RNA sequence: UUAAAGUUGCUGCAGUUAAAAAGCUCGUAGUUGGAUCUCUCUCGGCCGAAGCGUUUACUUUGAAAAAA
């Protein structure tokens, strides 16, 4: 059951079975990893190269191919954000929330809607400093958000 | 239902359903014991022997009286495989 | 969220002796299922069970015999010692002559009666009658 | 041709080393032989009058091992009677950590070193032009285990014989007992 | 009911299910192979996708993304991966 | 008819189910009845599987044929399609009829005058005589009934699936249950066809 | 004062209508958390030292626990 909702939804991926990559892909490992630098030196997301490769170049898994996932492709090359993607996207959601709302004041929906934006990130936040992806004096100030994205 | 000395301790024993091992109670009316009888190998005319299946009144009460039955009558090869 | 793994996989074959069924799924499984499940097929209450391997968690395909009355699970595991077992066995089993206490000692996952001979103490899984 | 990790060679792998050495004057294998090796060999028994030797290879050099394999198990099944051969790396076993133990695991185990995550890639490669597509692990009433796995419809016809063999080699090399299948469908 | 083969469903049972409620989950798409007319090319093309497929050649659309399923566009034409 | 070719269903006997209609079930389907059917075509109409329903003439006959006395198998029908084909069964067979009115308590109310005490029940429309089923089970009565796709199977026992709307598919299955139960009994065999022609059993609309 | 009292409930109660679920939601502490991993080095007469291994909870044994 969904965090902040009430709705009870099933809805994801179903990975198949066979774990191996299947015959007709004719892109070795050093290949794809090539493809993701090309991809993220463009400026997209973790979870925007896995979809780009899925649709167009046929590359069901990356993890798969070539035996590490996407995020440590890049971490390991260099091409990394410092605030991961999802942190990021609630960040820079909680931003277009807070300013919407000077503008209109009265919206007493998104001033409830913000506070579920709010106590998501937190709920990351103390993930990312025990994990150690995040140093361990970060913290969401209200109004240093515009600079952060 | 049995001591040490290996004699039996018991009124009676009572006889469990052939469908889910349940055992069929004293006062249980709504039970069935159905004999179905076998017939001649070659000429198909009654043998005199019979198959004795016993369905206990919770399942006849479900409906699930002929689809027990029935694969029991399929366990002792009695209806037609499929 | 799905505290206790071992305690809804005991009450999926427990709600299926009520209804009549000759099998169970049991998803998902952890191998304290699969210990617990081969003590009840040893002493004849469930019969032969297929371990359905997915890459996440299996699932177990349990076929059941019409022997079990009760399965059931203790939870917090509280810490048995053998000189309290004696009441652990007259607070949860129905007589003297059958029914099993089933608790994960240091020698295993084992009954009440193999945990009195190997001379062991553990914590409390569950009981079946 | 042969490595073996202790240069403790055998009259068995021998004949197996003289045999890939062909390979390098006879086939179109010429660029492939010349990089790789072998690192045991045991020939053994299954079936009651079948005989069958598997062939141990280094794992990084496995799945170079994997493009010549088809054309590898016909030239070396050609040259001798019938006597299956399979391809499975060279896999060490780390043992679980008790709670006494010495002073070299300063570094924990990988759990690719694992006799859980072993004992499924030899499976993997033991049976190799055919994948596994499922499994279903059966207990008995004595507690006994019997692995049923199941394996591609597509290829069939060419490893489906060698299934007798398949069980005795997993018998021998890891302790428990397979059956294998070829379903219908998914 | 009451006897089912929860071991071997049939594979119309198979296909009816989530696929996530099956009993191994299999996924229902697909890898197609999309041949546009216009061209001569072959570009593999994932059944439900997103965002548009683009031509490398004729840099023209292959497939428009729509709710579930990716539609292809008129005169392309495509062979099921396996 | 247990993988035996004496008890098969011949040619003749698939004509005249399908002359009948024994094979068109309802336009709804009980979930308990989902065994014995074929398909759903277009128009609603299920048609019943016809091997499903020889094989379970065949186990109900010898459920009959297993009762020593003839007269301990009741026979009952309350619609009017099946009250000349019970009348017509119980008088070759030798079972006991109850066509028309079931005043309840035939079966419990050993004080009345209509009190019987069968072996064997064998009805002919589990939703229309109910009566008798739930009668049934106060007094450990096993129960065929000649059963439609839409038509539950509580109480029942061995429930042949036919088609026991039209009248003409009554008096047919009345008429194959009174031809195996004789011929699997001592009476005449299954060399010639029987003389007794089933639209003996049909229901005559004025 | 104890049992009766399963009328204080850990074992072991109740909460639609008999007494009783906070108007709703967020939230720190608390409480609870899904699969998964099969003893050796320097000495003394092969048998003892010394070290462990990540730390514990658990369990079993031991010795220490005043008499009445």
């Amino acid at each position: 059951g969904r965090m902040h909702a009430p709705g009870k939804g099933l809805s994801q991926s179903a990975l198949p079975y066979r774990r191996s990559v299947p015959t007709w892909l004719k892109l070795t490992s050093d290949d794809v990893k090539e493809q993701i630098y090309k991809l993220a030196k463009k400026g997209l997301t973790p979870s925007q190269i896995g979809v780009i490769l899925r649709d167009s170049h046929g590359v069901a898994q990356v993890r798969f191919v070539t035996g590490n996932k996407i995020l440590r492709i890049l971490k390991s090359k260099g091409l990394a954000p410092d605030l991961p993607e999802d942190l990021y996207h609630l960040i820079k959601k909680a931003v277009a929330v807070r300013k919407h709302l000077e503008r209109n004041r009265k919206d007493k929906d998104a001033k409830f809607r913000l506070i579920l934006i709010e106590s998501r990130i937190h709920r990351l936040a103390r993930y990312y400093k025990t994990k150690r992806v995040l140093p361990p004096n970060w913290k969401y100030e209200s109004s240093t958000a515009s600079a952060l994205v | 239902m049995q001591n040490d000395a290996g004699e039996f301790v018991d009124l009676y024993v009572p006889r469990k359903c052939s469908a889910s091992n349940r055992i069929i109670g004293a006062k249980d009316h709504a039970s069935i014991q159905m004999n179905v009888a076998e017939v001649d190998k070659v000429t198909g005319r009654f043998n005199g022997q019979f198959k004795t299946y016993a369905i206990c009144g919770a399942i006849r009460r479900m409906g699930e009286s002929d689809d027990s039955i029935l694969r029991l009558a399929k366990a002792d090869g009695i209806v037609s495989k499929n | 969220v799905r505290m206790n793994v071992l305690a809804d996989a005991l009450k999926s074959i427990n709600n299926a002796e009520k209804r009549g069924k000759r099998q169970v799924l049991i998803r998902p499984c952890s191998k304290v299922i699969v210990r617990f499940l081969t003590v009840m097929m040893k002493h004849g209450y469930i019969g032969e069970f297929e371990i359905i391997d997915d890459h996440r968690a299996g699932k177990i395909v349990v076929n059941l015999t019409g022997r079990l009355n009760k399965c059931g699970v203790i939870s917090p595991r509280f810490d048995v010692q053998l000189k309290d077992l004696e009441k652990w066995q007259n607070n949860l089993l129905p007589s003297r002559q059958f029914g099993f206490i089933v608790l994960t000692t240091s020698a295993g996952i084992m009954d009440h009666e193999e945990a009195r001979r190997k001379h062991t103490g553990g914590k409390i899984l569950g009981f079946f009658f | 041709i042969v490595k073996p990790n202790g240069e403790k060679p055998d009259e068995f792998e021998s004949g197996i080393s003289q045999a890939l050495l062909e390979l390098e004057m006879n086939s179109d294998l010429k660029a492939q032989l010349r990089e790789l090796n072998i690192t045991a060999a045991k020939e053994i028994e299954v079936g009651g009058g079948r005989k069958a030797i598997i062939i141990f290879v280094p794992v990084p050099q496995l799945k170079s091992f994997q493009k010549i394999q088809v054309r590898l198990v016909r030239e070396l099944e050609k040259k001798f009677s019938g006597k299956h051969v399979v391809f499975i790396a060279q896999r060490r076993i780390l043992p679980k950590p008790t709670r006494k133990s010495r002073t070299k695991n300063k570094q924990k185990r990988p759990r690719s070193r694992t006799l859980t995550a072993v004992h499924d890639a030899i499976l993997e490669d033991l049976v190799f032009p055919s994948e596994i597509v499922g499994k279903r692990i059966r207990v008995k009433l004595d507690g006994s285990r019997l692995i049923k796995v199941h394996l591609d419809k597509a290829q069939q016809n060419n490893v489906e014989h060698k299934v007798e063999t398949f069980s005795g080699v997993y018998k021998k090399l890891t302790g428990k007992d397979v059956n294998f299948e070829f379903p219908e469908f998914q | 009911p009451l006897a089912k083969d929860l071991l071997h469903p049939s594979p119309e049972e198979e296909k009816r299910k989530h696929k996530k409620k099956r009993l191994v989950q299999s996924p229902n798409s697909y890898f197609m192979d999309v041949k546009c007319p216009g061209c001569y090319k072959i570009t593999t093309v994932f059944s439900h996708a997103q965002t548009v497929v683009l031509c490398v050649g004729c840099s023209t659309v292959l497939c428009q993304p729509t709710g579930g399923k990716a539609r292809l566009t008129e005169g392309c034409s495509f062979r099921r991966k396996q | 008819s247990g993988a035996l070719d004496v008890l098969q269903m011949k040619e003749e006997d698939v004509l005249k189910f399908l002359a009948a209609g024994t094979h068109l079930g309802g336009t709804n389907l009980d979930f308990q009845m989902e065994q014995y059917i074929y398909k759903r075509k277009s128009d609603g109409i299920y048609i019943i599987n016809l091997k499903r329903t020889w094989e379970k003439l065949l186990l109900a006959a010898r459920a009959i044929v297993a009762i020593e006395n003839p007269a301990d198998v009741s026979v009952i029908s309350s619609r009017n399609t099946g009250q000349r084909a019970v009348l017509k069964f119980a008088a070759a067979t030798g079972a006991t009829p109850i066509a028309g009115r079931f005043t309840p308590g035939t079966f419990t109310n050993q004080i009345q005058a209509a009190f019987r005490e069968p072996r064997l029940l064998v009805v002919t429309d589990p939703r229309a005589d109910h009566q008798p089923l739930t009668e049934a089970s106060y007094v450990n009565l096993p129960t065929i009934a000649l059963c439609n796709t839409d038509s539950p199977l509580r109480y029942v026992d061995i429930a042949i699936p036919c088609n026991n709307k039209g009248a003409h598919s009554v008096g047919l299955m009345w008429w194959m249950l009174a031809r195996e139960v004789l011929r699997m009994r001592g009476t005449i065999s299954r060399e010639h066809p029987w003389e007794v022609m089933p639209d003996l059993y049909f229901y005559r609309d004025p």
